[PDB]
């Protein structure tokens, strides 16, 4: 009756026989271990900077232990649910001569929230001078007090290495931008031994493991606030969005979700007034709808009429490329700051073709309107050339955004009072010494050709698994994203657990944009990230 | 040179309305707007600025004019003037509106 | 123009009647969405439980 | 020796006794354990209207017999020895019914007749209790394979005696249904380690072609949700129709961003002709749609609807009571979008727009299924005077403006293509589909019926993974309901969905769909709806 | 002569009577060749696939 | 007659008793089959009754030698 | 997966004695990351005695068992009796 795990019936190869005359023929071409050959070499993991500017008792590099130390595990470990014993590590140092400095590499136990300061080097450390041509190896034992770990354990034995005499470029000391790159590299020790196959399509309680937040390529990449694709980044003290901006808890202070579709109202004006009321139709949120903007108004206004684009408060319109000359373009116009939406008016005796949105949220006092800071089911604005007289015209909209009208305006994001926060509004400054960031897609203009800049908090593909998966980030940690141009000028992305992303300088430049990026594990929030650039 | 993007309106009683000069080719000019209907009349801006009488409803801008509402009475006709500081270069563009009540 | 009146109410002409002498009657149970409305409410209620938790 | 200089400067180096206490809780006593039992593979339907010489499973020696080993061939370039295989038929002791086995050789490829069983083949009937095991062997002119050599010892089922179904005529699906679990020989070895990242993009899986749920599909033709299914035994698209090859003949992406373009018109015209800026086929804006005009058309005015006799149509089911509702437009079939128009020069608002593909009379559109930069069309206001003005411009969709017909891809010749225009019809016995959609239209609150061929997240997969498959077989997912009433899909290498029931009925839509597998594609496709 | 024609108009006219109901219909869905339009495709479309690659 | 039929008749000494067929299979794209046979004359037979309509983009295969005087196989639907 | 199979024309009832893997010497009762079984189907039934409507026929019965080595372990005086 029963079938056990491997119960069958052996007829066997009906022509042949699986001999072994020939494996191990197979074999003595090949060579052999004991089915395995990642646990006698050095696999490469990384590699991180070591600048003027990181003084003494600083740190570049923590992690802890796990899989992911070894690429080949991270690979298996998806197989597991479990892994037990050590790992033997390698490091070293592609300096100049000249470059003297001195480096450390310490072991610390489990269940530390270390400094960046000198005390630790009272622990046994490493050393390892730049000088100093061949490299070193040492171990990392897992010293534990449970009989084994799990993959969403991340309270184990850890490496860091500290910078234990600064370094020293004695000759430009003028513009101090050095270089020292670090590498890392890993072989286990048979000690070490996964446990446990996890059901493949299984998933774990604790949560996963981010490795897919971001694409490998800035093709797949758009922003959390307009669909345009990524150009640059951006560096801020302060950061923050409510509209798609998804925490690791898959929570949200927003009214949208992590798409960019057609937004469909329902207006119900009369007596031609072209400033309706937009009620909703799907929703997450009830009132407001799904996909609606995060921007307020700048200020009071009044529309009638249309556009008005002009140099200065002396002069002309400038309604030609002969307009940069200006450099106060003023835009007085009829209305200000929303956002276009393409528009489709069905409304059962409306035969003519149907006219563009001018939508935001603001409250309607009267055929005026005044900025709405926060939003609700009254403070949602259009304006629109919707075909109707003195009787209620009712009708379907079915918006769609395409643009922005806030001519002269700065890049959208920057204006805190003019986002829109129901309530909360996430929001984070500095970090451990790193910055957070915007992300800098464009936008379209309604009267002249151009593109004003608009910020982003997180990429889209960013946000979509956030609403839906259960990743798993302690909140003192970071996901670190490594970030490569065409050239090999890259960098470090960390995320925290609200969404905001983190970088551990203060600017970028300009550079090669077909850029990727690579997971390469979990960083604690005090610690600087990597930056290898010119 | 001047010009307008909506040479004539029309809106129901009690609702906006904007009306522009889109002026060109000046360097410190002054501006002038004047209601016209039958033989009524009377001066709505002087020196790019707006009278008392009507200051209430209306506002105002280089590039045109924008009221807080109107009336019936707004039937007619009104006028851009403008005038570079120096009488040197002129302009105008004359605009019908009527109120659809 | 009232007998066709009474063809519009087919249903309640016949449930307002049963229920009147002296049935117990129960027309409101239904389970397939052929509506269009409920399944577009599933739509959007399959998709609303799916984000928020 | 490899190259170092390690160093006692750390401290502990604990016991290596641990390494048995881990294995005291866990009971590893093992190094790999997928050599050590059976691992499911896929599963088929080995129905009633199979007959004597049909095939029920065939695969070459691989790896790929075994989720496990697959991944872990991104480890090596090589293996080499035999693999295990179980069978399971559910025919506890009804189905009437064997099969037969064969272990063809290296070089040949087997074919769908009985002459294969001029060889030495196994058998074996569905009333067992014990299932069956056979060990492929492992033949070859060279010493160690290379993860491509697919020429090997292939294995081959085929049928020898009809099933029986005592009593399901149409009741249930199939019910003989035959898994197909594997382990590897003893003498399965792989060799000669890589690095991951240099030679890969071989063996990616038909997993993650679907999602598994249906409130987040869409299509790849319009942007809305999915609400049921549609069969028909031809099916046909271009656009938005990406194969197991990273190809379509399509112009687009999988995707629905809008559609930047310009257009130079003079005389104070409407009616003109678009031009590239965003594209991957030369000429084409990247996301322009798949449909011509009926008729020849002279774009000039407004919407109409005249209800047969000449009564216009406004009042609330006016729509509906009206017996004809003959659209008497001049810009009557296109598509609909929302045109932010952006140029030096107007003032003025951007009126929405009307695109579809089709020729000019110099005032007068044709239809032209065929496309290129001279097909293109558009129809907007403008704003516009005597003088040349250039509208830049940007278009995203909304509707289609066409209002009587439900006519909007069940016509084979009122759809856009290159050149080509991939077809499918029924194999084994199963069908191909459409997944329906809803889109709207343009003067009134309706919309309409909609068809597509592929989900977009379907079609997106496509563009960017090298999902591995042969022509001869499918990617099974096995879709359920709210209401238990389930079934499957195949999906060709061309993109194409194919289903394997004459009927779906209406389901509850709230639905899954989960992977099972690789099937051959001659096989009907099981459901038992209700 | 008005109602002649709607035997004409038998088929969509339930369709679109019903789907201005609160209905979901599928009549699309049918799956023979019995037209003999649906099968004359088949024959090229087979036979255009086979010489083809 | 298939006129491929009729020509490898023409010429190719095939082999058959008086009394048998020579039969060939068919499988319509609906999944349903039914067999044909072949008398030595040439003229095609059949065993059910009716056929009605069918997936035509069908196949065609060779299961063996059958007595003539025997209904042959099928299966609709 | 290693999975065990079992028909319905099974004669004696199984048994499928679960262990106790963990990570630590001793659970305690809010603990959760623990062991767990599953059953899942692998062959759709058969039976032509029921009906689209009603469902009645297969149901299966799970009973339970401590085990050999079961123990509690660390007494506690009531009050505490927590209660949930
Ligand atoms: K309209
Ligand atoms: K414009």
């Amino acid at each position: 009756s029963i079938t056990a795990p491997e119960q069958g019936t052996p007829v066997g190869g009906v022509i042949a026989e699986p001999s072994a005359q020939m494996s191990a023929a197979a074999d003595m071409a090949t060579g052999k271990s004991v089915d395995s050959e990642w646990e006698a070499f050095f696999s490469f993991h990384t590699s991180v900077n070591w600048s003027t500017s990181e003084t003494q008792g600083k740190i570049l590099f923590k992690q802890s232990l796990g899989p992911l130390l070894n690429p080949y595990l991270e690979h298996l470990a998806k197989l597991y649910v479990a892994w037990s014993g050590s790992i033997d590590v390698r490091f070293s140092i592609s300096g100049s001569g000249v470059f003297g400095g001195k480096l450390a590499a310490i072991v610390v136990p489990p269940g530390v929230d270390p400094v960046q300061s000198t005390s630790m080097l009272q622990y046994p450390h490493v050393l390892f001078d730049a000088r100093q041509v061949e490299p070193v190896i040492f171990s990392i034992p897992d010293l534990r007090s449970t009989l084994y770990h799990l993959m969403s354990d991340t309270d184990t034995t850890s490496l860091v290495i500290m910078v234990y005499n600064d370094l020293i470029n004695p000759y430009a000391n003028d513009s101090n931008s050095s270089g020292c790159i670090v590498t890392v590299e890993t072989k286990p020790g048979a000690d070490f031994k996964f446990h446990l196959l996890k059901p493949p399509g299984s998933m774990l309680t604790h949560g996963s493991v981010p490795s897919d937040l971001i694409p490998k390529s800035s093709s797949l990449w758009i922003g959390n606030r307009h669909w345009t694709d990524i150009t640059d980044f951006v560096i801020r003290p302060f950061v923050f969005q409510a509209n798609r901006h998804f925490d690791f808890n898959q929570e949200t202070a927003g009214w949208s979700t992590p798409r960019y579709r057609p937004i469909t109202i329902t207006i119900s004006e009369k007596n031609g007034a072209k400033l309706g009321i937009g009620v909703a139709t799907d929703y997450i949120v009830p009132g407001i709808p799904d996909g609606w903007p995060d921007t307020t108004i700048p200020e009071k206004l009044t529309p009638a009429g249309d556009y008005a684009i002009t140099n200065k408060s002396g002069n002309d319109i400038t309604t030609a490329a002969g307009y940069d000359g200006a450099d106060v373009i003023v835009n007085n116009t009829n209305f200000k700051g929303m956002y276009i939406c393409g528009s489709l008016q069905r409304a059962w005796g409306d035969k003519k073709i149907s006219n563009t949105a001018f939508i935001t949220t603001a409250t309607k006092v009267d055929n005026a309107i005044e900025p709405s800071n926060v939003i609700d089911m009254t403070k949602i604005a259009v304006y629109q050339d919707t075909h109707v007289g003195k009787e209620v015209q009712t009708s379907d909209d079915t918006l769609s955004l395409l643009g922005y009208t806030g001519i002269g305006e700065q890049a959208i994001g920057s204006d805190r009072d003019r986002v829109v926060r129901i309530s909360v509004l996430p929001e984070t400054g500095a970090r451990g010494g790193n910055h957070p960031i915007f992300y800098k897609n464009s936008i379209k203009l309604g009267y002249v050709i151009r593109s004003i800049d608009v910020f982003n908090s997180q990429i889209l593909h960013t946000s979509r698994q956030l609403s839906l998966n259960h990743y798993l980030l302690p909140p003192d940690s970071f996901a670190v994203y490594r970030i490569i141009d065409s050239n090999g000028s890259w960098f470090d992305i960390g995320i925290d657990s609200d969404g905001f992303s983190f970088v551990g300088v203060s600017s970028i430049g300009k550079l090669e944009f077909p850029l990727t990026a690579s997971y390469m594990g979990i960083q604690l929030a005090k610690i600087r990230l990597a930056s290898n650039i010119r | 040179a001047v010009y307008t993007s909506e040479p004539d309106v029309r809106v129901p009683e009690d609702k906006p309305a904007k009306l522009s000069c889109s002026y060109s080719g000046f360097s410190n000019p002054r501006v002038e707007w004047k209601f016209a209907h039958g033989d009524i009349t009377s001066l709505v801006c002087y020196k790019n600025k707006i009278t008392a009488s009507y200051a209430d409803r209306v506002t105002f801008s280089h590039s045109g004019i924008t009221f807080h509402s109107v009336t019936r009475k707004d039937t007619g006709t009104y006028t851009c003037m403008v005038s570079d500081d120096g009488g040197n270069t002129y302009g105008e563009v004359s605009v019908q509106l009527t109120v659809l009540v | 123009n009232k007998i066709l009146e009474q063809r519009v109410q087919g249903p309640i002409q016949s449930v307002r009647l049963a229920r009147a002498a002296g049935f117990r009657v129960d027309p409101y149970s239904y389970t397939d969405q052929n509506f269009y409305d409920d399944q577009l409410n599933a739509i959007r209620l399959s998709y609303r439980n799916l984000f928020k938790n």
